[PDB]
């Protein structure tokens, strides 16, 4: 179900389906055929999930194949238009290269605000660990265009030099020399500020989501926590500490859930909350109502009054 | 530079498939600039040597080492303390006599094959004296020796009175302790290569020694005249077996990897004056 909702965005998804479940037995999941051709569903996991389905059991080959794809896209862009590398081809390679980390929306005033997925090897504030943070200028992408993409730039240069150092004819060598010199004049443009601003403003149309702000914190069962993302769909707390498709932005920097141990702090908190007011048959209503504050709505409309006493536990 | 670009393409596109793990004995070639280790088959070793030779003739920065392993050519590493900061003369007669004495110890090891055989000696010299410190390598790349035999030959050479005399008359003040006793085991710089803080040793003179088991008292030593005609990285290599001048004679048998970016703080982690640390540790 996960992979079928992942690649259901493709209109011709049945050919990857027949490729994948052709492997012990299975037989198209006993001829399920997308559960006998089901209709559209909620926004499940996307294409960006599959490269995180990989990279945890096979990182080297995944890195090599994405690097080869990056080199292929840049090589076809360089060969199609001899040396001129304008804003859109750089934006296309950048979208292919960081497409699972950045999105952009047109939320309120017609302005294109960015959202960056954070990683543990990044400077966050306190608790933005695995959730999208709002950005006015893509500073990480601005650094990434000049630092990481320049490695692909020298890779393309090295391939051009290798093709130049070959026993070809004179006209092919002249064409490759012209391509190399035009490419070398255009290579330094990826460090220019105006060019990088144009690349960002062109990738704003390519990193689009069209529904990102509309569903940011719509669901109530996903909660922003200091250690990552907390989920309360099932009885155990999931504590999502990996890449995920859930597009939550707001968070609590001080929650920091350590699951639920029975250490000294939890014991003293429990001894503080109870053993002060006597209850019959383990009555627990008031601190059960202290819960359900981690939900959005669609619940009971109760209204509790704690008032009473001067220096009590209010 | 074209020939450096060519070597870069050979290494990354083609020889990358021979990359060895750290501490893998299979390793025969070490590129200390890229920190890469390789096990090159003879065909790919030669292709490497053609590229390194072109890079050498254009004075390119190389730091290639070959691993001697258990059976390969002999290398002698001399670290000289001199009377003065003048390059010692080291003319053919002195170097010729050195070859003869080196050979007497090889012969005395009893491992030479019977019959008539040519073996080549090459003397590469430190380009200048620095504070009276000087050096030469003696390469006998074609004479394939067991590591244990090399160690034995080196032991004997350290105590050779005639060698000590020759070195003394050249102005050497450490003639008893100038031969590195680990000459047998250390990885050996390819011709044209050096530590990143040093300049590469230059080939001054090579000699052809013919020995004949039937005529043991006839040991002709002559200067090699057309050295420039050969691929010198190739010929001087202790592990090469496919040289043109040098034909083999078979005798009886750091992990921080900064990658030019993160080591800068190392450059300012030395001049702290933080020897004594009561609060500062």
């Amino acid at each position: 179900s996960n992979v079928v909702f992942a690649l259901a965005n493709t209109s011709a998804n049945y050919r990857p389906l027949a490729e994948w479940f052709s492997q012990t037995g299975g037989k198209e999941k006993l001829e399920k055929l997308w559960n006998d051709a089901s209709h559209h569903t909620e926004k499940k996991i996307t294409k960006r999930s599959i490269m995180y389905w990989a990279h945890k059991h096979a990182p080297q080959q995944y890195k090599e194949i994405v690097e080869q794809g990056y080199f292929s896209i840049l090589a076809e862009y360089v060969y199609s238009y001899n040396g001129m590398l304008e804003h859109y081809m750089i934006a296309k390679v950048i979208y292919a290269m960081m497409g699972n980390k950045f999105v952009v929306d047109v939320d309120s005033n017609g302005k294109y605000v960015w959202f960056e997925f954070v990683l543990p090897g990044q400077p966050m504030n306190q608790g933005e660990i695995w959730k999208w943070r709002k950005e006015v200028n893509p500073d990480e992408l601005h650094i990434y265009i000049s630092e990481n993409f320049s490695r692909v730039m020298d890779r393309i240069t090295e391939h051009i030099k290798y093709h130049l150092s070959q026993p070809h004819e004179s006209n092919i060598l002249n064409y490759y020399k012209k391509l190399l010199k035009a490419f070398e004049r255009s290579k330094s443009k990826i460090f220019n500020d105006s060019f990088k601003k144009g690349v960002i403003r062109q990738a704003e149309f390519l990193f689009r989501q069209r529904s990102f702000i509309q569903t940011l914190d719509t669901n109530p069962h996903l909660l922003g926590v200091g250690n990552g993302v907390l989920s309360i769909e099932t009885i155990p707390a999931k504590l999502i500490n990996h890449f995920h498709e859930h597009p939550i932005h707001q968070y609590t920097h001080i929650c920091y859930v350590p699951f639920n141990p029975e250490n000294p702090w939890t014991k003293l908190l429990l001894n503080a909350l109870q053993d002060i007011i006597p209850e019959l048959d383990a009555r627990l209503w008031i601190m059960f109502y202290l819960s359900t504050a981690i939900f959005r709505g669609l619940k009971e409309a109760l209204m509790l009054l704690w008032l009473g006493g001067g220096c009590n536990g209010k | 530079l074209a020939e450096v670009q060519a070597l870069e393409t050979l290494l990354t596109r083609e020889l990358s498939v021979f990359l060895t793990e750290p501490g893998s004995k299979k390793t025969n070639i070490i590129n200390r600039i890229t920190g890469k280790t390789y096990a090159l088959p003879s065909t790919e070793l030669l292709r490497l040597y053609e590229h390194l030779e072109q890079c050498r003739k254009q004075g390119a920065l190389m730091y290639f080492l070959e691993r001697q392993g258990t059976y390969s050519g002999l290398m002698l590493d001399y670290d000289l303390k001199l009377n003065t900061n003048a390059v010692p003369p080291l003319e053919p007669p002195a170097l010729s006599r050195l070859c003869h004495r080196i050979f007497v110890h090889i012969k005395n090891s009893s491992v030479l094959p019977e019959g008539s055989h040519k073996i080549h000696f090459f003397f590469t010299l430190k380009p200048e004296v620095v504070q009276g410190k000087y050096g030469f390598h003696v390469l006998i790349p074609g004479l394939k020796l067991a590591a244990s035999t090399k160690k034995s030959i080196i032991g004997s050479l350290q105590h050779d009175a005639t060698v000590q005399k020759i070195l003394h008359e050249q102005g050497v003040t450490n003639p008893e302790s100038c031969l590195d006793p680990h000459s047998a085991s250390v990885p050996s710089l390819l011709y044209g290569s050096s530590k990143l803080n040093h300049k590469p040793y230059q080939l001054k003179t090579g000699f052809e020694l013919v020995f004949d088991s039937s005529d043991p008292d006839y040991i002709p030593i002559h200067q090699i005249k057309n050295l420039e005609s050969y691929n010198l990285v190739s010929e001087l290599s202790l592990t090469n077996e496919q040289g043109s001048l040098v034909r083999p004679v078979y005798c009886a048998a750091m992990l921080h990897d900064p990658e030019a970016r993160y080591l800068h703080k190392i450059l300012n982690l030395l001049p702290p004056e933080y020897y004594v640390e009561y609060p500062l540790w």
